[PDB]
């Protein structure tokens, strides 16, 4: 009942960002939603005395038909103060990416059943915007923690920690890590086991006073790695064996002894590009030690929670997408790749958002943070439609790649 | 007494660390301060401001103008040093609304509210801030001193706190009202229904009798505003809109100025007016800044300035809103980077105009620009009407599918529809994703000397077809294009081409159909003449054979 005080980060203000056009049917979503919150008395209506601002729109979540609002708190995150907590952080739970079962349940909810500190109020303004500025802009606060704000599981951790307890010390090989409004846990049951403890969990909230009925499944165990591999064949044209040493050229940068020199000796000459190549015992035995190379991993890889996760995307077309996750430049600590065809058939930036969605995930269940994502888009197309495809209640950091990258294929 | 609601007032902050104004009053005439005094007793009467004690420290200096060679005179209150010092507040006049999002309204009606702006009291707290001093007569008493009750004119908060009480009060009026409309602006509240004028003018009555509840009255007369509105640049039409005339100068001689202010007036016609043209106008102001700088008119610039004005010599209307019909948008490519559109309901009844210009960049295609002219027109139409319109694009299906299906950025263009209205967009070349067979090899390189610029670009083959071609004032980046141009030049219209230059294939992996370098042009106008082009990329200095710095190492 009593509010933990907050405050912005030294010299900075609130943030001032632009509420970005929303279509007809998302505004009547937020109008319905906003005006049944204001009557639950978690927001409160707000005068021209407050200039600040902060986007909003509305999700539809993962096989729900139920609009969400979801608040782009992206801006006031990053200036509302490092929050030490009495957690100081807790470390990153590393036994989570090793639990057979994983699943994600929705608990912003229980963030409305704490108060907001008053002075800070001002700094969540939003804005429900009018069709074509018809009318004036219906502009709120919050009163109570707000979903999507960083400060909400970190000041609502302690009530948290005590919902959890009983459930917690009768379970104690069930890990459980909170992320934004997410809730991931994770055991090595049997599904129906698994998926009964998630109810012996969701029932347990019910009853604690608190879409958690929501249960998104993720097999971290079985997880996508990608190991570098180079052709098998028998026979090798000019051009093959071009683009094996244009590969382990660049595999070079990443792996040390990598050899080209006996590959490169069988192009002497000026040959027809389909003109095929007999492989000497020299050329051989250099592919195959690069092979052997291949299979150690990279030398001197190390996660450092000080630096920002870097994720970037190729198309690799039929629905095929590559990606790497790093914090240095050959120093992969993920590599993935995703083919999967949810509605999305005839809608690149769709897949394209569903790879963000679920790289993000991997990166909140490995590292407990969402990496800066590299896509593969231009700005003014992506800005336009992700938000029609999103179906999370986080939103990562992104950047735009407009030159083709020469590696694309060498990861297909 | 009837009792009436109190307006509530808006609580105002100085910015953070500063404190109020303290700026000297400026010396007056005799003549100026009896007619100053005149108006601030008047003013004071009224309850608009008070005189106040010695204790304030704060001071705004007044002013005294005279009204147009009359025999009265004005006041000017100063507030510009309080305005730095007044804290930013939520600004509701961002974005006006767009007339082709408008319905059609049978009824607008005009109603004065330069009187409910008085009853908007100022916040207690802030009024010391206010404080100003009318000096005395020959400054042998102390001056008067008045702070304001109410919103003063030219204060900083004053256009926000009165449109958000206006609004708030409105609110449950609007709410249960939901077939009328009421938009402000300034001292004016517009209300306008689709109702027969009696029920029409009930809703009216009705609504001075909801302001009476805060002791608000609205004259109650005849404005001298019958449509058309005359508003934002704008002519508001009971069933129709459009631009303010639009009047093309006739000059002999144009300055900086004069064309900014010519493609000015044309992106705005652009909105309702179809095909309207910039290029060519606003491509002579690139780099000046001198505004009286007499610009000669390129040939090209005065044939799209003529074009304009035969635009410009029929009026045009867009209709008004009607959301039970569709949604439609069409696309025309007018050339040099330029795109027209326009967004209709009806066939020949557009709701509004617009159009598109290429981006700033190196290299770019047709589809490209398609697309971005798709998204600016998406996002325009959800601002507008709150819905994706369809489009009608002067592409093909199949060419659309083949360029996302292979391009290696992924893209997106909403619910479109062929339309075969040329010039068509198109794709010019497509690359072979496997070696040819019985296509002739070429390897080709480039190299040049950082001091000297001096360079060689050129190719070697299978067949033993060779070239190297010396070249002057040159960089490594130009010979390695210029040795991908000579292969292309000397082959057969099938031809495998072996590059180290990653350069290059950044810029053909692109896929432009068009460049501001004329030697990537070329080589554009090459590969459009070929059937067959396979261009494969190798690591440079790796002994691989053909691969021939050699020939440009020397
Ligand atoms: C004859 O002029 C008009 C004016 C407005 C409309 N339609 C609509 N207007 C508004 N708000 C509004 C109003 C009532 C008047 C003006 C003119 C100001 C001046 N001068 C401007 C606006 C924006 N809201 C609407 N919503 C649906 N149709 C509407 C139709 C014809």
């Amino acid at each position: 009942i009593e509010t933990v005080p907050v405050k912005l980060k030294p010299g900075m203000d609130g943030p001032k960002v632009k509420q970005w056009p929303l279509t007809e049917e998302k505004i009547k979503a937020l109008v319905e939603i906003c005006t049944e919150m204001e009557k639950e008395g978690k927001i409160s209506k707000i005068g021209p005395e407050n200039p600040y601002n902060t986007p909003v729109f509305a999700i539809k979540k993962k096989d729900s038909t139920k609009w969400r609002k979801l608040v782009d708190f992206r801006e006031l995150n990053k200036r509302t103060q490092d929050f030490w907590e009495v957690q100081l952080g807790i470390p990153h739970p590393a036994g989570l990416k090793k639990k057979k079962s994983v699943t994600v349940l929705d608990v912003g909810d229980a963030y409305f059943s704490v108060p907001l500190d008053e002075d800070f109020r001002k700094y969540t303004a939003f804005t429900i915007p009018s069709i074509n500025n018809e009318t004036p802009g219906i502009r709120y606060q919050y009163n109570v923690l707000p979903q999507g704000w960083k400060g909400s599981p970190a000041i609502f951790q302690s009530s948290m920690t005590k919902i959890l307890e009983p459930f917690k010390k009768q379970n104690p090989d069930i890990v459980i890590y909170q992320y934004m409004d997410d809730l991931y846990v994770g055991s090595d049951l049997e599904i129906g086991q698994h998926r009964t403890k998630i109810e012996e969990l969701r029932q347990h909230l019910l009853r604690w006073g608190l879409f958690l009925w929501m249960g998104y499944e993720l097999h971290p165990d079985k997880w996508t790695v990608q190991p570098i591999v180079l052709p098998e064949k028998d026979s090798w044209t000019v051009n093959d064996i071009q683009k094996l040493v244009g590969k382990l050229n660049w595999a070079s940068q990443i792996y040390p002894g990598i050899k080209v020199r006996q590959l490169s000796k069988l192009l002497r000459g000026t040959k027809a590009l389909t003109e095929v190549i007999p492989l000497t015992e020299e050329a051989e035995l250099e592919l195959a030690e690069n092979r052997e190379i291949l299979k150690e991993p990279v030398h001197g890889v190390y996660y450092d929670p000080s630096k920002d996760l870097i994720a970037e995307i190729q198309k690799q077309g039929q629905g095929q997408w590559t990606y790497q996750i790093y914090q240095e430049p050959f120093k992969n600590l993920k590599t993935g790749k995703y083919a999967r065809m949810r509605g999305a058939h005839t809608n690149d930036v769709k897949q394209l958002t569903e790879a963000v969605q679920k790289i993000t995930t991997e990166s909140i269940v490995i590292w407990g943070k969402t990496p800066k994502f590299k896509l593969p888009i231009q700005k003014e197309t992506w800005e336009t439609w992700w938000t029609e495809y999103w179906q999370a209640t986080w939103i990562p950091e992104w950047e735009f790649v407009n030159t083709p990258p020469l590696v694309k294929l060498w990861y297909q | 007494m009837v009792p009436i609601s109190p307006i509530e007032t808006v609580p105002v902050k100085l910015k953070p660390g500063m404190d109020g104004p303290k700026v000297k009053q400026w010396p007056l005439t005799e003549e100026k301060i009896k007619a100053l005094v005149e108006i601030c007793t008047e003013m004071e009467k009224e309850g608009k401001i008070s005189k106040i004690g010695p204790e304030n420290p704060y001071n705004t200096p007044v002013f005294a103008i005279k009204k147009k060679d009359s025999t009265k005179w004005r006041k000017l209150v100063d507030f510009r040093e309080l305005n730095k010092r007044t804290q930013d507040f939520w600004e509701v006049q961002l974005g006006i609304p767009h007339p082709a999002g408008l319905k059609k309204k049978k009824s607008v009606t005009v109603l004065d509210v330069g009187d409910a702006y008085f009853s908007v009291p100022l916040d207690e707290d802030f009024r010391k801030y206010t404080a100003f001093t009318i000096p005395s007569i020959n400054n042998e008493t102390p001056g008067i001193r008045y702070q304001y009750n109410v919103l003063p004119q030219g204060w900083k908060g004053s256009p926000a706190i009165f449109q958000s009480s206006m609004t708030k009060i409105l609110e449950p009026f609007a709410a249960q009202n939901p077939d009328i409309v009421i938009y402000q602006y300034m001292d004016d509240l517009y209300v306008g229904s689709d109702l027969e004028i009696g029920q029409h003018r009930t809703k009216i009555e009705e609504l001075r009798q909801h302001l009476l509840r805060w002791g608000l009255t609205t004259p109650d007369k005849k404005h001298q505003k019958e449509p058309p509105f005359l508003w934002m640049g704008y002519e508001l039409h009971p069933d129709k809109w459009t631009v303010q005339p639009i009047v093309l100068p006739e000059k002999d001689s144009w300055t900086v100025n004069d064309i900014q202010k010519l493609v000015g007036k044309l992106n705005w016609a652009s909105q309702i007016y179809p095909g309207i043209k910039v290029r060519q106008l606003s491509k002579l102001l690139r780099g000046t800044k001198a505004l009286t700088e007499v610009i000669p008119l390129t040939e090209e610039a005065e044939l799209e300035l003529a074009e304009n004005r035969e635009i410009l010599k029929e009026p045009v209307h867009g209709v008004y809103y009607d959301p039970s019909k569709d949604l439609i948008a069409e696309i025309q490519k007018q050339g040099q980077g330029q795109w027209t559109y326009q967004i209709y309901q009806e066939p020949f009844k557009n709701l509004k105009t617009g159009k598109y210009a290429r981006m700033r960049g190196a290299h770019t295609n047709d589809v490209k620009q398609l697309t971005e002219a798709v998204q600016k027109i998406t996002t325009e139409s959800i601002v507008i009407w709150g819905k994706t319109p369809k489009f009608k694009l002067p592409i093909q299906k199949e060419t659309w599918e083949t360029w996302w299906t292979e391009y290696w950025q992924a893209t997106w263009i909403p619910e479109w529809e062929f339309v075969n209205t040329p010039p068509l967009v198109k794709l010019w070349y497509q690359l072979e994703k496997e070696p040819i067979v019985g296509a002739e090899t070429f390897y080709v390189d480039g190299a040049a000397n950082r001091e000297t610029k001096l360079g060689k670009a050129g190719y070697v083959t299978n067949k033993g077809r060779q070239k190297v071609v010396p070249l002057t004032n040159t960089t490594n980046q130009k010979t390695e294009l210029q040795a991908i141009y000579l292969a292309l030049q000397d082959s057969g219209l099938e031809v495998n081409i072996v590059t180290d230059s990653q350069y290059a294939l950044g810029i053909i992996q692109a896929q432009p159909d068009k460049s501001e370098s004329e030697l990537v042009n070329q080589i554009i106008e090459q590969l459009i003449k070929k059937e067959k082009v396979y261009l494969a990329w190798v690591p440079a200095h790796k002994g691989i054979g053909g691969n021939e710095q050699v020939d440009k190492l020397v």
